[PDB]
């Protein structure tokens, strides 16, 4: 698949002609219908990214980035991923907020980097690094290059109708920009864990970077998880530009992409989590990540869609049901969960809530519990409880009627009004006589006599033993 | 005895010859 | 193969031999939905086919699911009385150390809530650290989770010391280095592999993602399943992807520039590799879903050896310390199977 | 007797194949979507000696998407392939659903004044009614003992269809209609509950989240019928159920407690099904009571007078 996909893509993308979209936009039209390639003017940072092994000259920032890449490119993908993960962990608190920065960096180093690089390249990097005025270069990188501009709206022609072309071109362009940003940010952070850079002086930058890396990761994750959804939440983010945009030159396009960048680095997270819920697997990383009261409930409902969910929910305090539950605001929540999983989680939550609570609600809870227990004592408990809706109980016992009989026998043994009468009536509704007798322990005798009005001998006998006039009559009858 | 062979059939929706 | 049933209402989640402690290496623990069960492996007369049978000793009730399980070196036997120390993970997202005398839990330590992991815990391991005088100075538990955190939990003479370290991605496995408790390895979901000195940046980070031989594309998502040390001095590191792709690096001499060897299992490895305790070059990996187990030799001696095929899913598995027996927990049982070649 | 039976068996098999071939030929000739040029060709090769089941399947039944006859062919051939069988069931359900929706649309146009497409003959059954008609027609022809009725796979698929196509209370259907169908068809009660238990434990979509409320309702209805059956069979003999059924109802109560709680804390407001779930709890408890009494001794004393 990997190979055929690559080839099919390549084929589909065979170039055929040029179109000047807008005034100046270079567009290439491909052999396969619905396949076009836009060629986009690079920004400064993009030029640095796309020309590491070239740029003869370059500014200080470029040379700095080139040397950072010079070191980071010698590490392997697994190492780099494990480092990225750790940087997420600092934000998520999986690396506790209790630790000092130096301690988290030490953790990261020992677990991820130690023995995983050539000390020679470290020396090369340290040497090259000593030529730079780091605070200045980092200042220019973070506060100028990477962190985008405050807009007083700079004419991103508002689209009257959805423009699928500019939509996908925007999303792909954003993705390229943020991928590049991601790689830079990670390389710099890396340099912060490897060397003794005053964790106080650069405290601001470090936390900004860890903030930025994180956002980058998130976006890129969502991008490959569900592009359509990402686009939808990212364009319904901007109000005046809800439908999309038009751009007729490279400046307008760059400015729009930067604009979206701003959106990402700065109401978005909520709109997108909401739209999403209304990408299951990612939101785990991003409910461990992006969540770190509201975040708690989010973590709950997300982890439910089970132990973790229930635990978090209890500790703190489909869409329509959730709305109803929110309006009600424990009982409602458990009822809803039970209904949604209707299983272990459900049953457990329901039972717990019912216990914590102890006419409609009561009856429902009771019925549910009894059914769950008979599916997996409960009978007698519920009965004694309600006794201390009679027809309801009559129906419940109707369902009950062997296990029920055993339970009843147990209750009688333990004992040795309304409940008694209901039971007698249900029993009256061999087997019958026996059950009746067992429960009444006169009723027994009456029932036996009525049924009699081998079998004869057994009945007369049972009657005589229970009584121990009647005996004499029974004896005479048996003798006659 | 049944043997499915989706490979070579006769187009049920096209005339012959 | 001999098969030993687990109790009818016991769903297994994890299976591990007590290889970490020679006094107790015939002890097997099964973490399940209500606790941890201990079995003993004995040489019967049997036929010397499988000259090894399993005897169920007892069951430690905990009341909630056990997902990961590790014996410590502190385990001991007495006449009779077993003194156990177990690290495990529970349904409440806590990480626990339970110290018992047989089935009775005499002592329990729990690390959870916000002070604990802030998401799902993916892995745990334990090692005993001794001072220069050689009394028990510390017991050390390492754990990794989806909160992008690695936690080092040290239980010392003057009490607990807790430390958290941030990860660039969810932690999916962790294991202290053999013959050197000062070093350990942590695995990130994204393919990053950390070597760490917790006594102290952390020393080294490899990565399997960019190394995939690509002669056969390992696919878009090749999430790292497992990384484990191999050798008894921890002379090596082995990493395995969900895809079945595996890689081995050694740690001694001269300068190094790539992983020393690389390959791919016939099947995906959801549970990852379980390296042989005696033959470094060998490890086992399961196709847990169809219940097959491939045996792989790093220097290609192997030529696709699949000693084990069940007709059922495999939940977990592990080598007995002897190197010829395998214990395997399936959804309703544990099997002990002996491969005649390793005897 | 051996020589008689061997001939009666050869004639029975060939008659089963011949009826399939006759059902095919008739349907193909009458099909509006078949060109005349092809029909004459079909009549030549099917209105003569009886063909093998392979040919009938490959050259005709599969080409024309007559999935009901494909299933009858898998039955006559003793075809051991669960996956293909279920693929054919899935195609038959979806094909029938689309055909029922099309006929209800044409109807709504008549009742509103519009004009139907040219050459369309003008209250047709709801889609779940026509679907279950198709299942009944096959079941009576194959007798339910076939390998084309693996209830462990077919019942979850039908229940899946009901959820994923809103064949529930919104349109005025009985939400338990999939269970009613397979019970009346004669599936034993124990096997139903056994499958429904597996549906509830594994939580395969769509049987997830709060839609397990519906799974619990099916279990409630199945166990209820099972209880009534046992009570009826006890009175019958005057003139199996294990503890696992009781445990299953306990877990079912826990699922409902979990769904209700989740429903109370949903974003946007509490769930509207609060009392609906409270009712189900009562029913489930009542059934666990009855089942507990039967298990506890009242089942061995069913032929005795009370």
């Amino acid at each position: 698949l990997e190979t055929i996909l690559r080839d099919v893509k390549t084929a589909f993308n065979e170039a055929s002609s040029i179109t000047l979209y807008g005034d100046e936009i270079i567009l290439v039209n491909c052999f396969q219908p619905y396949n076009h390639s836009l060629y986009k003017l690079n920004t400064t940072v993009e030029n640095w990214f796309y020309n590491m092994h070239s740029e003869t000259d370059g500014s200080e920032l470029f040379k700095y980035l080139r040397t950072l890449n010079g070191f980071a490119s010698t590490l392997s993908n697994d190492v780099l991923r494990s480092i990225s993960k750790k940087f997420l962990d600092i934000i998520t608190g999986e690396l506790p907020d209790s630790m000092t920065t130096v301690e988290k960096f030490t953790d990261i180093f020992k677990n991820c980097l130690e023995n995983q690089f050539e000390i020679t390249n470290l020396k090369i990097l340290f040497d090259e690094l000593n030529s730079f005025d780091i605070p200045v270069v980092l200042n220019d990188l973070i506060n100028n290059q990477m962190k985008p501009g405050i807009f007083w709206k700079k004419d991103f022609i508002s689209a009257i109708k959805f423009d699928g072309f500019t939509s996908i071109i925007s999303l792909e362009s954003l993705h390229q920009l943020l991928s590049i940003h991601y790689r830079i940010t990670l390389q710099v952070l890396l340099t912060f864990v490897l060397f003794d850079l005053d964790t106080e002086i650069f405290g601001q930058h470090i936390s900004t970077l860890l903030d930025l890396h994180y956002k980058q990761f998130l976006l890129l994750n969502l991008y490959r998880q569900d592009k359509c959804l990402l686009a939808e939440v990212l364009l319904k983010d901007s109000s005046e530009f809800s439908f999309g945009v038009k751009f007729f030159n490279y400046g307008q396009l760059i400015a729009y992409i930067d604009s979206l960048n701003s959106n990402v680095y700065n109401t978005e997270n909520s709109f997108f989590m909401t739209f999403f819920r209304s990408s299951h697997k990612n939101i785990r990383f991003f409910l461990e990540n992006v969540e770190c009261e509201v975040q708690e409930f989010m973590f709950a409902m997300t982890l439910f869609s089970f132990d973790q969910s229930y635990e978090i929910f209890q500790l703190h305090d489909i869409w329509k049901d959730l709305l109803c539950t929110f309006t009600v605001p424990h009982s409602a929540f458990y009822y809803q969960l039970s209904l949604l999983f209707d299983q272990e989680f459900a049953l457990k939550c329901i039972s717990k809530s019912a216990e914590y609570s102890l006419q409609d609600f009561k009856e429902k809870q009771h019925i549910h519990y009894l059914n769950l227990l008979i599916h997996f004592e409960v009978l007698d408990v519920l009965r004694l409880g309600h006794e201390c809706r009679t027809n309801f109980l009559q129906l419940l016992l109707q369902e009950d009627i062997d296990f029920f009989s055993t339970l009843l026998r147990l209750c009688n043994a333990h004992s040795d009004k309304i409940v008694d009468s209901i039971l007698s009536q249900n029993l009256r509704s061999c087997f019958k006589k026996l059950y009746c007798f067992r429960m009444l322990n006169a009723a027994a005798e009456v029932l036996y006599q009525y049924i009699l009005m081998i079998r004869k001998r057994k009945c007369y006998l049972m009657v005589i033993n229970v009584l121990s006039v009647t005996l004499t009559d029974l004896r005479d009858e048996l003798r006659g | 005895k049944l043997v499915i062979n989706k490979d070579m059939r006769t187009d049920l929706f096209s005339p012959p010859n | 193969s001999n098969q030993y049933q687990l109790p009818l209402n016991v769903r297994p989640y994890t299976t591990t031999w007590c290889s970490q402690s020679p006094s107790c290496s015939n002890l097997l623990a099964i973490g399940h939905d209500t606790g941890i069960t201990i079995y003993c492996a004995s040489e019967e007369q049997t036929p010397g086919s499988t000259g090894l049978t399993l005897q169920e000793l007892f069951t430690i009730q905990t009341g909630l699911p056990t997902l990961h399980l590790s014996f410590s070196s502190s385990c001991s036997y007495s006449e009779p009385v077993y003194s156990l120390f177990l690290a495990c993970v529970c349904q409440d997202n806590t990480v626990r150390l339970i110290i018992t005398k047989n089935e009775t839990i005499i002592t329990q330590h729990v690390l959870g809530g916000k002070s604990g992991h802030h998401n799902f815990v993916n892995d745990i391991d334990i090692a005993d650290v001794y001072s220069a005088d050689n009394r028990l100075a510390e017991q050390v538990i390492a754990s990794v989770g989806d909160d992008c955190t690695l936690i080092i939990w040290r239980l010392t003479d003057e009490g607990p010391i807790l430390a958290g370290y941030p990860l660039s991605s969810p932690g999916i496995s962790v294991q202290f280095r053999p013959s050197n408790p000062n070093q350990l390895i942590v695995g990130e979901r994204n393919g990053n592999i950390r070597i760490f000195d917790w006594t102290l940046p952390w020393l080294l980070t490899l990565n399997t993602l960019p190394l995939v031989n690509t002669c056969h594309s390992s696919g878009i998502a090749s999430s790292l399943a497992n990384v484990r040390w191999i050798g008894s001095d921890g002379s090596g590191i082995l990493a395995m992807c969900k895809s079945g792709a595996w890689l081995r690096w050694n740690l001694f001499g001269p300068k190094n520039l790539l992983p020393n060897v690389q390959g791919i299992s016939l099947f995906p490895s959801l549970l990852g590799a379980c390296p042989h305790p005696r033959y470094m070059d060998y490890f086992a990996t399961a196709h847990s879903q169809h219940g097959l187990i491939q045996l792989i030799n790093t220097y290609e001696k192997d030529s696709n050896s699949i000693p084990i095929q069940l007709g059922m899913p495999i939940v977990d598995f592990c080598w007995h310390q002897d190197g010829s027996h395998l214990a395997i927990a399936t959804e309703g049982s544990v099997l002990l199977t002996r491969l005649m070649g390793f005897t | 007797r051996q020589q008689q039976q061997q001939l009666n068996h050869e004639a029975s098999e060939l008659l089963e194949i011949a009826h399939i071939q006759d059902d095919l030929l008739e349907r193909l000739v009458a099909d509006p979507r078949i060109p005349e040029e092809r029909k004459a060709e079909i009549e030549e090769f099917l209105d003569g000696p009886i063909r093998t089941l392979t040919d009938l399947f490959n050259d005709y039944a599969d080409q024309a998407n007559y999935y009901d006859l494909c299933l009858l062919i898998f039955h006559a051939a003793d075809f051991h392939n669960p996956r293909t069988i279920m693929d054919t069931w899935n195609n038959l359900i979806n094909q029938s659903h689309f055909e029922a929706e099309q006929r209800r649309e044409y109807w709504e146009i008549v009742q509103d004044l519009p004009d139907l497409p040219i050459a369309v003959i003008a209250e047709p059954p709801l889609p779940y009614v026509y679907v279950s008609q198709q299942i009944q027609l096959i079941a009576h022809r194959t007798s339910l003992d076939s390998l084309i009725f693996p209830v462990n796979s077919l019942l979850p698929v039908v229940c899946a269809y009901a959820i994923n196509n809103g064949q529930d209370a919104s349109i005025g259907a009985d939400p338990c209609w999939p269970i009613q169908l397979f019970l009346n068809l004669g599936v034993p009660h124990a096997l139903m509950v056994q499958v429904l238990e597996n549906v509830l434990d594994t939580q395969e979509a769509p049987f997830t989240g709060r839609r397990r409320k519906l799974v619990v309702q099916w279990i409630a209805m199945a166990v209820d019928m099972w209880v009534r059956e046992v009570e009826r069979r006890a009175s019958m003999s005057e003139a199996v159920m294990g503890s696992w059924v009781s445990e299953l109802l306990g877990r079912a109560d826990q699922v409902l407690t979990q769904i209700a709680g989740t429903g109370a804390t949903l974003r946007g407001g509490a769930a509207s099904d609060a009392e609906e779930i409270a009712s189900l709890r009562r029913t489930v408890k009542g059934l666990k009571r009855s089942v507990d009494m039967l298990l506890g001794g009242e089942m061995a004393r069913m032929s005795f007078f009370r």
